[PDB]
């Protein structure tokens, strides 16, 4: 099943040695503003393009509603 | 071998080892550092070998 050379040594502790969910509540702010630094600047191009282009829709359709009135 | 020979023999030459302080003794060294068993994991990897030995064991007696 695909050999695979390769020099290490590999360590594994028991999962009923360490804790499971006491760690999540330290790494979540760091992770949050993880995130945000890597993703920032794809999210914000994304919401300049979207909310840039339908509020100068919506604009101008506004514009031809009051156009059409006498 | 006789045991009284084996006991003179001892005696002159065996006899001037120095004795144990008791607040250094087998039981207080092994009360001071005691024996610990943690259940984990180790593989020591290689690129090119041939067998595969492996050892799996759990706390045992003493
Ligand atoms: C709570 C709800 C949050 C709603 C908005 C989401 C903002 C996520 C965090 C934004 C970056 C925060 C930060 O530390 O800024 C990095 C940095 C300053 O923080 P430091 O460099 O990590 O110390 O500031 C910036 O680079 C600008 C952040 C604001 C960008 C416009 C939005
Ligand atoms: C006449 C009818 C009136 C209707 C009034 C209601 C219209 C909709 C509500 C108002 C919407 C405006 C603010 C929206 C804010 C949403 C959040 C946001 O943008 O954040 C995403 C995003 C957050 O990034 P992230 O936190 O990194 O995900 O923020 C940005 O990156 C800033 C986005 C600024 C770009 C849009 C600016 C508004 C466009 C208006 C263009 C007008 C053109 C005029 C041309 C004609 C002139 C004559």
């Amino acid at each position: 099943r695909q050999n695979i050379p390769l020099r290490e040594i590999l360590y594994q502790l028991s999962p009923y040695q360490q804790d499971v969910i006491r760690q999540t509540f330290t790494n979540a702010p760091k992770t949050f503003l993880r995130f945000f630094k890597e993703k920032g600047v794809g999210l914000a191009t994304f919401g300049v393009l979207f909310f840039g282009i339908k509020g100068y829709t919506e604009h101008e359709m506004h514009q031809e509603r009051l156009a059409e009135r006498y | 071998v006789n045991h009284d020979e084996l006991v003179k023999l001892a005696s002159d030459a065996f006899g001037s080892v120095p004795d144990e302080d008791a607040a250094t003794s087998v039981r207080s060294l092994l009360v001071k550092e005691p024996s610990r068993f943690t259940g984990s994991y180790v593989h020591d990897r290689f690129p090119d070998a041939s067998e595969c030995c492996m050892a799996v064991a759990f706390k045992g007696a003493s």
